[PDB]
This record gives C-alpha cells, structure tokens and sequence, in this order.
C-alpha cells in the first residue's frame, strides 16, 4: 500500500496541469454581512467564502445544480447576484439572468475574472416551512436595496437585511420596513443616507418621491444607511451616518512606544488624520489613565527609527502632516514619554 | 430608471 503514493504526485500534476481549464467561483451568503462595520458589504480578508472550482467552459445551469446541491438549497428557491467591482471603488452585488444569461459558458459572464465573487441570496431558512418561495424579480421595475442602521451611541453598524422593491415606491413606504428591522417602533422619526462609495455619504432628503429619483444613479446593490431621528445622537462624536464613513474613511491605525522605554515595543492607537494634537494627546492620554499635559510627543526622523525632535504641546499641524513620512509596511509610529508632576 | 453604471 505504498503505490497509493504514485497518485499524490499525479494529482499535484494532473490539477497543475488542468488548472488553466478551471476556475474559482467564492460564493458569500448574507449572513457573512453581519457585522462588517466598513463600507459595501463585507471585508475581503475577514469575509469567509464556499469555494467551487467549477469548469471554466462550464455551463451556469450546471453551476445552480451543483450548487443547490452542494449547499443543501432547492435550484429554484434561491438568487445568484455575481459580487462585482465598479468604478468608485466599490464591490455590489449585480444582477444575473439565472435563465437567459444561462445558455453561456461559466467563465464568460464571470467576464474572464477569476475567482469569481456571487452573493448567494437564499429564502430565510424559517421561511421555508411555510411554502415560501423566493419572490419573483422583475429586472426593470425593481431593485434590491441593503439596509444598515447606525448606531451613534456604540458608532457601530447594525446590518438590517434587504428587500425587493418596485422602483415605483417611495422612500416614506420603506421606513416602516427600517424601523422593524432595527428594532424600533413604528413612526420613528430616522434619518436616511445612500452609501455611494467610500466618504461620499448622500443624505436622502426628500422621502415622499420614488426611489428612482430619491436615489442618484440607481441600481441593484445600492446601499441605504438610517438612523434615528433623536436629539441624543448630538451627545456622539460621530452623530450621523456620513460622519462615521468620513472619520472611517480618514481612520489610521498608528504605534505609540515610549522613548524611555529601550526597544519599547509599545502599543497601537487609532487615530483620525485630521485631529489635531489635543484630540491625539487626549486619546492616547485616556488609553493610558494620565492627564495629556503630562505626555511629551516626538516628531519623525522618517529616516532613524529613533524620536525626532520634541512636539511642542501647541502643534498647530494635523495627525496627517505627522505620518506623512511614511510608506507600507513602515508601520506609521511616533514616540512619547511620561512626564513628573 | 434604474440605470448601468456609475
């Protein structure tokens, strides 16, 4: 039994070989959405994929079947929306037809990408006793919207689902939906945002029109944050939606190693490349229980790794004009020391 | 008017 081992290398050649005629299909299912605090819809390295190496001249009838089967799911009760980048820098979800577009080869209307990302739609899974079945989806008259509240009070995002709806509708018919899905009494007064891409954060004004004006350049994936309506989101550093993507947008992670300390390995702060000294001083002061005046910080060498000159406590400069010295890896680092009393 | 680009 030591010939099953002439068969180990004929396959780490055999699949060498044919790799060429395969390809990667990474299916994601909306349950891996939960959570993600960023933009769009998950994070590529913390998202967690269901593999397929699947034909590359394969057929996509082929693909459902396969993967109906694979994943325990009826070939008709789900939806195949293939992941796909666009332009501003942002992966949404788009549509597939699951039968016209189902006459071509499988690495064709991955558009010679691979892998190839699809978001698996499927019935909610208590649903299914029911008899339900997944609605029907009329690909000119509606969309499918994602839904994400945010919290001011945590600055956290609460991923809240999505729906069919005809375009036709109008914002006002969809905040009953948001205030369920959140948790929240019906009639709560909420504020709405199209999430556009990265920084850009829309804020929908005016609810009673369609969607299909409420919502500039509208399509299949587009993205709505909301939030309550209430005078205690002013008590919050980032109060609205579009004030957590921005400082989300401007957020950098940076390490702090106290100079005294001989090879401090110190610690990691993050940080906004538009504060200023005092809101650094007072972060990095409240991570370690002292008063900020009794913390001295070091400019960059950007060429010695060891502190620059000393950082007068009235830095007029930002967070940003800091760091500006640095590159990837260089794992963007300032100095401190404690101070008596 | 759902449109195809961006």
């Amino acid at each position: 039994r030591l010939q099953e081992e002439k068969r180990i290398e004929a396959q780490k050649r055999k699949e060498r070989q044919e790799a060429h005629l395969y390809m990667q299909v990474q299916i994601v299912a909306e349950d891996q959405f939960c959570g993600h605090q960023g933009n769009d819809m998950y994070d590529e390295e913390k998202v967690k994929y269901t593999v397929f190496k699947v034909l590359k001249n394969s057929s996509l009838a082929e693909f459902v079947q396969s993967l109906s089967q694979t994943m325990g799911f009826p070939q008709d009760q789900i939806r195949l929306w293939p992941m796909q980048a666009r332009s501003n820098g942002t992966k949404r979800p788009a549509m597939l037809d699951n039968e016209a577009d189902g006459n071509k080869t499988m690495i064709e209307l991955s558009d010679n990408e691979n892998p190839w990302t699809i978001f698996l739609e499927t019935v909610d899974p208590e649903l299914a006793a029911s008899g339900a079945t997944l609605p029907k989806f009329d690909k000119d008259h509606d969309v499918m919207l994602f839904l994400k509240m945010y919290d001011p009070k945590t600055r956290s995002l609460n991923y809240c689902g999505h729906i069919y709806t005809p375009i036709s509708c109008k914002i006002r018919d969809l905040l009953p939906v948001m205030c369920d899905r959140a948790g929240f009494i019906q009639d709560t007064s909420l504020i709405l945002y199209e999430e556009v891409k990265p920084n850009l954060t829309e804020r929908i004004q005016d609810y009673d029109v369609s969607l299909d004006k409420a919502l500039d350049e509208l399509m299949d994936g587009d993205i709505i944050v909301f939030q309550k309506d209430d005078p205690e989101n002013d008590n919050s550093e980032l109060p609205t939606a579009k004030e957590y993507f921005r400082d989300l947008y401007h957020r950098v992670d940076v390490i702090f190693c106290d100079k005294t300390i001989p090879n401090d390995p110190g610690f990691v702060v993050t940080l906004s490349n538009r504060m200023n000294y005092f809101q650094v001083a007072k972060t990095v002061a409240q991570r370690l229980n002292t008063d900020p005046m009794l913390l001295q910080f070091f400019k960059s060498q950007g060429y010695r790794d060891g502190p620059g000159n000393p950082l007068r406590h009235n830095y007029e400069g930002t967070l940003r004009d800091l760091l500006q010295f640095f590159k990837p890896r260089q794992p963007k680092k300032l100095y401190y020391q404690q101070l008596k009393m | 008017r759902k449109k195809k680009r961006k």
